[PDB]
RNA sequence: UAAUAACCGCAACAGGUCUCCAAGAAGCAAAAUCUUUAGUUAAAUAGAAUAACGCAGGUAAGGGAAGUCGGCAACAUAGCUCUGUAAGUUAGCAAGAAAGAGUAGCUCUGGUGAUUAUCGAAUCAGAACUUUAAAGGUUAGGGG
RNA sequence: GUCAUCUAAUUAGUGACGCGCAUGAAUGGAUCACCGUGAUUCCCACUGUCCCUAUCUGCAAUCUAGUGAAACCACAGUCAA
RNA sequence: UGUCGGCUCUUCCUAUCCAUUUCAAGCAGAAUUGAAAAAAGGUAUGAUUGUUCACCAUUUAAUAGGGAACGUGAGCUGGGUUUAGACCGUCGUGAGACAGGUUAGUUUUACCCUACCGUUUCGGUAGAUUUUCAAAGUAUUUAGAUAGUAGCACAACUCAGUACGAGAGGAACCGUUGUGUCACGCCACUGGAUUAUUCAAUUAUUUGAUCAAAUAGUGUUGAGAAUCUAACACGUGUUGAAAUAAUGGCUGAAAGCCUCUCAAGCCAGAAUUUCGUCUAGAUGAAUACUUUGUCUUUUUCUUGUUACUUUAGUACAAUUGAAAAU
RNA sequence: CUGUUGCUUAUAGACGAUGGCAUCAGAAAUCGGUGUUGUAAGCUUUAGAGUUUCUUAAUCAAUACUCUCGGGUAUUGAAUG
């Protein structure tokens, strides 16, 4: 579903860690299990940063979508990274949003900003995205 | 570029950016400025800030 | 038993043992493979290491999705000073490797090159080369280096020109020059032989070994560190916060029945003060000239290569220097031995030209603002000590 | 002498051994911390360098028990005042439940008495102004 | 053990069923309010436990001047078959 | 001879899970299945259980199987088992028994030799006499017998919605761009530690009050240069030549034909081998100065070496030793 | 020649070792650059809520104005002279 490459972003959410949801799917927060496209190493924790593609599960939200595991994507974090150009530069708080494997977005709307690195990475993200950092 | 609480000038590749939920985004020259920053003190009160070079003198 | 689960291995094996050098000066094991068919030239040179600071670079490769304003990049700055060639040795391939056959040295030689024949100099009597230089114009000893010389044209399949620096143009409180066996791969040994005889006292400058762009390997020693534990030499993992007799070491060195230490243990010792060549280095700025100074032509500020206060624990650079992108092996002040690549790069990144927007000349103490000291005191202004 | 050297422990042993007299600050406090009278500066040797591994005390970007048999160890709450407090119950409790707000400095105002205007006690409440917005130097409950 | 429930995932916990190898009534049966440096599970908060290690201080360790033991010791001390 | 498991770490086997090179299919494509070369590289995160084992939820190119005194307790832990307290169930008249369950139970010593890792000291390698030479001493520049060896993997674009196939579906070669990890570094940019008790503020005690400090074994807080550092910052390992294993072929007999050869002779073909590159490295070589010029030993001076000093003794230029290949 | 020794020597370092200089040796301040923190002490702005005391002068008064981009520190492993 993504599109093109993406570049080093320093992955500072870990796995077990608690995001928020900007979509508006009736789930509030998001707890990190697995990242897509990890590749494994001995007693390394699974990593995610801006515009990465993870396996989450709610156990904050509406019935049909607590207890679950879904498929979200990291719009912004905490984390400080640097772009290629120079430029340093990190969120207020660790969000995402509910996606699948073709990437079509779930909800409709994104509430703040999302990262470029998300962005560009799924169009989708992008067109519901209301301003892109 | 210039710092959102010292006001000074920052330099190419240097400082961080700050973007706060409100989609306002503030590029800072050092911590010295951001720790400030984040504790809402007043620019026009610190001394050696840019900002009170202007309004005084 | 088997492990239970598959790790790579911590360390490279490659580089035992961990040996700390002797010399400072760093020996490059190797040359690029010679060609007879181009015209004679030096393959290397010596520079040191002033320190280093960041450019911001315009792209011009195609196909990637850099931006456009200009990629961030650190640069090392390697100052130098023009060489003085005092000799010339030729090489020969026996079944025992190469054995040098003569070595033909130039009639005036300074001071800086008869230190390195003495430990101390004070106390020497300062008589190194002495008859070599009041006998050089007699007959016999004319007829003997044409001898030397025509022997190398005979004997002969490799040809080095023992080259020096100049300790009087550097910030270092050394005085003794350093050395270096420069080799001149070219055309036939005849004329490598000629090209030899027409560098003798003639000082060589860095634009006339390396070009522009262009990609050379560098062989330097590493910052020394001294006794060093498992942790740190290896990278081996902490153990938990209730073993007893300590955290910091590997836990079984070895299983029983073999019942000595393997070698491949990972064991405390020196880290530190090593010999580490690093290949593909591209050239980004040739600082010889017009190209002396900071300045580029997005940014026409006229500024020396010296950050503010100077760089750190090294003084000013005021001779020739190279841009090299990247970091090399070693602190300030380290020897540095350049020498073109042996394995040309044919990557479109190495081939690709570059055009440098921004050279970052700040003070690299603390958090600084400016880039030059006559536009610090522009923007602060008059100050109260200066009325 | 009556004990970190006179007593018992093989010793000038960080263990043990019954009592009397007892200043100031601060605080609810014979608490922690600092000082006065008195005592002492020596109580199994020092100097140089400032490697690894240790013993004792610490801090940390993003994540927050994913480590581990197990939140083991550490972190965290913590004083006082006002509001407010559940199921359950042997009807006494649970209960400091849980949860929320306030606290500094300077300048003032009022209340609580004795003797016929003066004399005296810290305690409570209130109001402007100012600042780095205030229990937290020490002491000081994690909760369900 | 089987069924619910707790978790993304439950040889764990809780609640049910009971021909229960081999429960059961002052060898006491059932029932817990308050209490416990008692045993077990789950939540919020917090954090170097961990991802993954970095760094600081004191005391040693290192070297030196004085002083100065002990366990142990058939003889000793490089490997492959 | 310290008796389970787990943690840390190294190495070995192939009866190979992945990546590389091949052959076969009831192999159109895609996905697969059977087999050969090959052990140089990689092979994960968690709920429950002391568990090995097991069973689940993921991620991955793959989440292969085993050994090393059932590797590894003067390496750790003490969860289990496996003393001494106590409870229950069954058995026994009773003391007591239970590969039945439950809870609580001290984990000692390396300063010795060797192995391994690093680090000093001393000793030293024989055929050579074109003085434009030869040897010893000191110092520099180089040399490289041997030993180790390092780079892998994935993804995106284009090829291409193309080949193939009725449709559904659906690749690959070259090229380009990044990411992850491992290894080596490094201090520019960003972050962390911070007794420069740096600068500032401030609680308590003591300096008659201000200034300026001290004490609270670093009082505390905010900012905080230097130095170190990042799994948190960033660079390099995109690198060339030949010969090969499995296999596919060329010419070609045996065996008039056929055949890649259990024949002679060749070619192409791997994450392979060797050069090339990197690290350590022995005997060494060249040059500079001090010497010496048939030779030695015992003393002896020096921190030590060489030349040097005394008494000797010994020899004194002149027929030896080469075809190569088959 | 080499070693000891000196620079309480460094690009090095457990100790040796290693690297540099040794009379044009070295060290030291001071000065300028370069950094860190945030405006020093003294007198003035009735800054200033208010209470006193003359009587509508004063005094005391958190904090704040000018001198002040001030003062202090800065190799100790910074850089000129």
């Amino acid at each position: 579903g993504r599109q093109g490459n993406k570049f080093r972003v320093t992955c500072g959410l870990n796995n077990a860690s608690t995001v928020n949801c900007a979509d508006n799917t009736g789930a509030k927060t998001l707890t990190i299990i697995s990242v897509k496209g990890f590749h494994g190493r001995l007693n390394r924790l699974p990593r995610a940063g801006c515009g990465d593609m993870v396996v989450a599960t709610c156990k904050k939200g509406k019935p049909e979508y607590r207890k679950k595991m879904h498929t979200a994507v990291i719009i912004r974090q905490r984390r400080t990274w640097r772009r290629k150009d120079g430029v340093t530069l990190y969120f207020e708080d660790n969000a995402a949003v509910i996606v699948n494997m073709k990437g079509e977005m779930k909800g409709s709307a994104i509430t703040g900003p999302v990262s470029k690195e998300s962005a560009d990475l799924w169009p989708k993200i992008s067109s519901n995205a209301p301003t892109i950092v | 570029q210039v710092c959102a609480f010292s006001g000074f000038k920052i330099p190419v590749a240097k400082g961080r950016k700050y973007v706060r939920l409100d989609l306002k985004s503030f590029t800072f020259i050092n911590k010295k400025s951001l720790m400030q920053f984040l504790r809402k003190t007043n620019p026009r009160k610190v001394f050696w800030t840019a900002i009170y070079r202007q309004l005084n003198k | 038993s088997h492990r239970k689960f598959e790790a790579p291995r911590h360390g490279s094996l490659a580089f035992h043992p961990r040996k700390r050098v002797h010399k400072v000066r760093a020996t490059v094991s190797a040359f690029p493979k010679d060609n007879a068919a181009e015209k004679p030239h030096l393959t290397g040179f010596l520079g040191f290491k002033a320190g280093m600071t960041h450019v911001i670079r315009e792209v011009k490769r195609t196909n990637t999705k850099l931006p456009k304003d200009g990629v961030l990049e650190p640069v090392t700055i390697i100052e130098t000073p023009p060489m003085v060639v005092a000799g010339f040795v030729g090489y020969k391939k026996t079944t025992t490797g190469l054995k040098p056959i003569t070595a033909v040295f130039a009639e005036h030689i300074a001071d800086e090159f008869k230190r390195r024949y003495t430990k101390k100099w004070y106390k020497n009597t300062k008589n190194q080369f002495a008859v070599h230089t009041e006998k050089y114009n007699d007959v016999k000893a004319k007829s003997k280096r044409e001898r030397q010389i025509r022997l190398i044209k005979n004997r002969c399949d490799v040809v080095r020109v023992i080259a020096h620096t100049q300790m009087a143009l550097v910030p270092l409180k050394q005085k003794k020059a350093e050395v270096m066996e420069i080799q001149i791969n070219g055309g036939s040994i005849a004329e490598k032989v000629d090209f030899a005889v027409s560098l003798l006292e003639k000082q060589i400058s860095v634009n006339s070994v390396f070009g522009t762009d262009e990609c050379i390997d560098v062989c330097s020693v590493t910052k020394g560190h001294g006794y060093n534990g498992v942790i740190k030499r290896f990278g081996v993992r902490h153990l938990p916060r209730k073993t007893h007799r300590g955290l910091r070491k590997v836990a079984c060195v070895g299983a029983w029945h073999p019942a000595r230490v393997s070698w491949t243990v990972a064991r405390a010792g020196q880290m530190g003060f090593f010999k580490r060549t690093e290949v593909n280095k591209k050239i980004y700025r040739l600082g010889c000239g017009d190209l002396k100074n900071a300045k580029t032509e997005f940014d026409i500020t006229e500024k020396g290569i010296t950050p503010m206060g100077g760089f750190p624990h090294y003084g000013v650079v005021k001779n020739d220097f190279l841009m090299i992108k990247g970091t090399v092996a070693g602190i300030r002040r380290r020897v540095i031995s350049l020498r073109k690549a042996c394995f040309p790069s044919t990557t479109r990144t190495a081939q690709e030209q570059i055009v440098l927007k921004f050279i970052d000349t700040s003070s690299k103490y603390g958090h600084s603002r400016f880039q030059t000291t006559t536009e610090k005191k522009a923007r602060m202004g008059p100050m109260k000590k200066d009325l």
